């Protein structure tokens, strides 16, 4: 099929080329989904999310729908969302509360631990219950969010984020208390690929720099004042990860572009005052000077995706090569002042929704752009990513692991490097870090 | 953040209530579908509370968490100054989702009018099919109910918009945006 | 047996009628919009007749032939009793069709009345959109109408329904059910 | 020549002549809805002039070139002649696009009327969805609106059709054809 | 791409396991469309669908669209619905009477029977008309029920159906007046593979007598009583065929499970009276206790499907892996009186229909299943068809055949196998009984 | 792949067969984007579409959008219609004037001539400019026509035409003034594959001579008369070019056809006074009667379909083997009268249009036949094409080329061959004429 040798020619960070097609084939996206998704570490939520006891939410890990439900024990297990008797969808409700598990299409009841408990005429028909429950899934936790993943032989979650831990927690260690999620998973179909959606969150902050948000922009500043005086921001960094394809990126010494994006009350608590310099202490253990540090986008590779200033964070669920669902929701500091919370809320859906002054020119670019490689010739001709290409240093002062300008593509490289990697190398042996 | 049927009144609005405020739902039809945004704007009242929460699929026992609550995210939960940026934002020469712009048509109908303890102020239910065109070959069709209190107001309008809620036939939007106004 | 044309009355329904049985219909979308489906059975006389039709594609020579017959299968073809069958399975815990519900939007147009020989009890002719998105990403659009009678009431809504036909826009079904209803 | 939102009156159209108008819509759309293309075509006089200007997406800074003009292209534009030419194919037998016939419904709203410097003659506008099943499984759905002259006849209807426009939400066509009457 | 030893691997007959790919691959549907549907005998509709002379059906042998339609010589021809010119539909309507088929775009005439009789302008750009009209497929009726085959080397109708014919005979051979068809072919399209519709007629009473039907029994019994007031049934039995795929499943000595869902009075036919006496005094060469059978499921494999106490009858015509379409109509006897025929009517509507209180909820597993099936782990691991494992024996007093207890997969596994068996052994000599 | 004999199986000329799997074959259609429209000369369009400096045209070849404008130096150029940094749309509108083209992502600017210009922020992350601006198509103009080929090594628009130039030329050439293009471009989703519609303008006035427009004439008609005042029109021609697949058809002597069509003025502005005159003094070279021939028909392959008296002139773009989009516009003599420019207009409307009396049912073949072929039996067996084989010949008196009656598929073969050979051989050195 697709050789080994082939994927290894679709990407290559040293020139700094991409194969348009991979965005595109078919057999790429279904590989993708045995290589990457089989296989990788996959947002599910927060804690805050199933709190109690059966407290569960429908969601996915690629294609496979899974129930992510909270255990006796305060643990919390994920299975895929269905019965091995004949397919069926086991839980079918988006979110809740169980005490159980019953299969509707032939009886099959189950426990929210996962396991199968009872099979309607056992012993007149029929085997053992325990080895036909709802293929398990691994799960593990990092400061509030869940992941899972179904390959025993996978590097453990911890391991796999490896050195980009310190960009996760300006997010979420700010306090000992932790992050909640404010209630409700937004979510809607967008027709684009997968990719663009985890590159915009990696590398790129050109799109912000530039011309998709002078929209974004535009709407937070009075009728008097008009942007005909518009002052773009300049100086900040992009992180690359060491390993596995993650990155972010960020603007320093610059309130501008996050007052107009984000409102007074919320940058005078990200910059200023108590909770401000708790954080700075709780994470100035790599020389973070995280209380300049604004308007900061990442992703955790494949479809962990955040933007740790704002708190808007999401995955893109894979629907073939041209439609992903964002299942979306905001993120908050538990201990913060209600009004901050309320601003937290209001914020991120004026902005990062489907009718966001800020999404919708986000969406649309991917949108356009997937039309367009529907053609043989869009798609015969390599793509540009070259970008501060090796102008990132191997050590910094200010900021950790590989890191250069803002607006470059290294995290880019970094990602679909990384996807590249996973596609080619059947053996984990190979790729663990 | 249970919204249940309508409370419609038991003696039904006059002919002329009933007809005034059809009437201004057709020229707001008419002000949108024809993205005169500045004029339509101008229909909200300084307390205005535009809102649609997000539903879900539940079990009937967990009926009571449909929608989305006060403290919850929505698709569209606004005030005066956030829908004027979203205003601000939907003309503007280089806000890319609506240059060039979509083709919708606001289908009205269902309208019941309960007159409220305020003269002059009325509770309003009406049903819509709003109909997105864009680009070259996107559809996306919109369905729901509206849940509107109005003022009389001295615009060519003869009314104005002090609370709109919007309950849309949809968990997940089977649309990429939401660049339209309900 | 064929529809043909809607034969409207020569001299149309007072202003008055014609609005107590549009507001009639908007009440009635709102009943079943919100799953009120006690309160929509109530509306449903001893002697209903709740009837839909197959409809086929015919050469126009053998146009005669569209719409199934009395004495063929149909969509539906109910009484009062079977009526309740069915709100037994759509409100039950069990119906797994319809637990978790779907989410409709009963849109109304098009309203003509004409009085009966007998006072007080009129046929009705309308248009309707049934929006039903449910689940995830499933949506559902039918477009059809409806041929009722319907008798004045001493109920919620001024009037109880003694025939609805329902001539749906459709030959093969696009949906995988008719779990709704009309 | 460009569109723009329909210039409503502010004195709104007495209650006997809204409902007059929109009577008189329901009726029409009964008369497509039924095929009763010849009784439909009686409705439109000698001087018929009948319009629908293709769209464009074209960027706010030249949003004034968004529909085609009088001598351009379009998807009707008709005379009375021309009109009856589509009437003989759609009516015929050997019409094989309608023969089979699809199952239409013009659903139709948001009816304003407007008086003009004629007697008895009246500029209208209406929002419409019209569905259109067809063949098994095809599906097309339009929305958009339509800006007539009507003129009071003594005919079946009340009205009959002087000039129709008709203002489509569509850039491309998504239907293999417009075998229908708007 | 798919090797005749992975085919063989999909079915396991002898463990119970099945590959949950056979529902939702792509390539194997293709394979389906030439080895399954290409050479079986397929249910067209019923006899009483065309009585008289060019009476037609417009209807499908898999995605093939055909016309039935009687002849002068009171036979049934059945050819393909193309004009073999450059494609076009030849007859254009659901059903009706022909006296002729013209052909819209160049003129083709045809005479009822399929054979090319004019071709404008012949004379002056022509070529022999004998031998270019539309393809036939061979026809056989079964008292009433009329099958297609394009097949010249598959089996006669009697010998594809051999053992399996007296368990149809419990629809279809009540009295020497033999049965009709209701007016009326009901059409609507379900998102699921058709192999599950299939199955779940051939052997899933399991589906019935646990949770799927809940509701339809509720709606059934009176509205002075509940489901806890009663109790579902558990003495029945399960057929499957000697070869073809075939499964009939069925209840005995529990009468009350149809009066829930035909009503006293067609309960009161199929059980008690002199026609329900008739019936096996001509099932004699059965020795079946028909009095006693209710709630028969049955298949003829691959796709004709019915209950012979409801008279539901109905081909599902693939539309691909992921969706069928069901053509459903319904069967009474013809000298049955007035009233049992309309009793049939009212219930066939009320539970077997788009609509229908039973109906739906067969379908909507299926609905929810083929969701599932999207994803790679949903796909990983087989699917447990192993209930009533080894337990069918070919000696049973009241039924014939290879029998065992109602609740079983048992059926399912000769369906699937011979499925197996069609999609790899290619000549018929090595299938043929 | 699709070995390079197994396509030469799919057409054969010779005996007059067609394979129906060239119209739903998925690998194929694959193929054809890139060996039959990557290498093509495709119409984009007429120069009066774009007169002014900056003035454009948003189209298609293939699947690939394409921009087409007019230089300061009155030249046109045709780039793909993507960014090639990560691939957005640069022209986002239908049409108009433009000062330049900036992509809306990240800010890279364009001139006119799709020469990048500006990326913002360069000596920051950067890389020639002169080498990343979309790829550009070859460009040749033919009497006002713009078509488009992205293969140098093609051969040029002229010889690429061969002798199909005589015959386009009864349709372009006919004054000095040239044609200009109506205002208007209109468009529509026929779920049809492209070489139905291509087919048919190419070499199928059969259809018209028979069954299909039996409604459009009697619409064209006066309203006493019906179609037993209509006489079929039996004189006339057919060419297939002599390299290309080109082709053309006409009556001779028969112009109660057009009159039905285009009405009584453009029927004798065509046929009669000095206009017409004129045509055929310009086209005596030709030696063709050009003012006794109407009807006309023609395709310049693959997808250039015009009907020269009539002047409705559409490209067939391609979207998928099952659908196309239809983009239709009208020509007219720049010096006709006004009257006649109208008569022009509204007779187009009328006819060839989405709702046109005619276009309607040229449409519903194509749409009912592709329904068709989704099933097995449907494609497995040949289509004929044996219409005046061997009767076509090379030294007709009154029309060059080759040359057979008006009913006829000679044209048609012609098409199907050289599609062939283009889908079998690679290389230009064999393919040229
Ligand atoms: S599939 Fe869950 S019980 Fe049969
Ligand atoms: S397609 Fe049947 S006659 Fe040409
Ligand atoms: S893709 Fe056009 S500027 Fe980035
Ligand atoms: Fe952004
Ligand atoms: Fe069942
Ligand atoms: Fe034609």
């Amino acid at each position: 099929n697709w050789t080994p040798e082939a994927i290894r020619g679709l990407v290559d960070q040293e020139k700094g080329l991409l194969d348009p097609r991979i965005y595109a084939d078919q057999s790429l996206y279904e590989l993708e989904l045995e290589r990457v998704f089989g296989r990788s570490w996959l947002l599910l939520g927060h804690e805050s999310h199933v709190p109690e006891t059966g407290d569960f939410l429908a969601t996915y890990m690629g294609e496979d729908p899974v129930v992510m439900v909270r255990q006796k024990d305060k643990s919390i297990k994920v299975f895929l969302n269905q019965c091995r008797h004949r397919g069926m969808r086991i839980c079918r409700s988006d979110a809740g509360n169980a005490k159980a598990f019953t299969c509707s299409y032939h009886g099959w009841a189950y426990d929210i631990a996962g396991k199968l408990v009872n099979v309607p005429f056992e012993k007149e028909a029929f085997f053992d219950k325990a080895e036909w429950g709802p293929l398990q899934a691994r799960v593990a936790t990092y400061k509030g969010l869940v992941f899972a993943n179904w390959d025993v032989q996978a590097p453990d979650l911890e391991t796999y984020l490896g050195d980009a831990r310190p960009y996760m927690d300006v997010m979420l260690d700010r306090t000992p208390a932790g992050t909640v999620a404010i209630g409700g998973m937004q979510k809607w179909v967008i027709p684009c690929n997968w990719k663009f959606a985890a590159e915009q969150f990696c590398s790129d902050m050109y799109h912000a720099g530039t011309t998709t948000h002078l929209s974004g922009i535009l709407a937070g500043i009075p009728p008097e004042m008009d942007l005909s005086q518009a002052q773009i921001p300049t100086k900040g960094n992009q992180f690359r990860a060491a390993w596995g394809g993650h990155g972010s990126g960020w603007y320093v010494d610059e309130p501008g572009s996050l007052l107009a994006v984000m409102g007074p009350k919320v940058t005078q608590y990200w910059t200023e005052g108590p909770a401000a310099e708790l954080a700075e202490q709780r994470l100035g253990h790599t020389g973070m000077p995280v209380r300049r540090m604004v308007g900061q986008h990442m992703t955790i590779f494949p479809t962990c995706s955040f933007l740790p200033g704002i708190n808007t964070i999401r995955t893109w669920h894979p629907r073939g090569p041209n439609e992903i669902e964002v299942w979306a929701f905001t993120l908050v500091d538990a201990d913060a002042p209600a009004e901050i919370k309320e601003e937290y809320r209001r914020h991120n859906i004026r902005n990062f929704s489907a009718g966001g002054v800020f999404e919708q020119d986000d969406g649309e670019n991917w949108v356009e752009i997937q039309k367009g490689l529907r053609g043989y010739k869009a798609k015969s001709q390599p793509l540009n990513a070259q970008m501060g290409l090796g102008r990132s240093q191997t050590g910094h002062p200010d900021f950790p692991g590989n890191v250069g300008y803002v607006y470059a593509e290294e995290a880019a490289r970094g990602m679909y490097h990384h996807w590249m990697r996973m596609m080619s190398e059947p053996s984990w042996a190979t790729l663990k870090p | 953040h249970f919204f249940k049927t309508f409370e419609w009144p038991s003696k039904a609005a006059g002919l002329e209530l009933q007809n005034e405020i059809e009437q201004f739902y057709y020229r707001e039809a008419q002000l949108l579908d024809h993205r005169a945004y500045e004029a339509w704007f101008a229909l909200l009242d300084k307390d205005i509370h535009y809102f649609m929460p997000l539903r879900t699929n539940r079990m009937i026992r967990e009926g009571e968490l449909e929608y989305s609550g006060d403290q919850d995210l929505a698709h569209f939960d606004e005030t005066h100054e956030t829908m004027y940026g979203r205003i601000r934002k939907v003309t503007s020469d280089v806000g890319w989702a609506e240059n060039p712009p979509s083709r919708t048509r606001h289908l009205v109908s269902n309208v019941i009018v309960k007159e409220t303890a305020t003269p002059d102020t009325f509770e309003v239910n009406s049903a819509f099919i709003l109909y997105r065109n864009r680009l070259e070959r996107q559809v996306d069709i919109f369905a729901g109910e509206r849940r509107d209190v109005l003022r009389r107001a001295d615009n060519n309008l003869g009314f104005s918009i002090a609370k709109r809620t919007i309950l849309l036939d949809a968990s997940t939007l089977l649309s990429n945006n939401l660049s339209m106004f309900f």
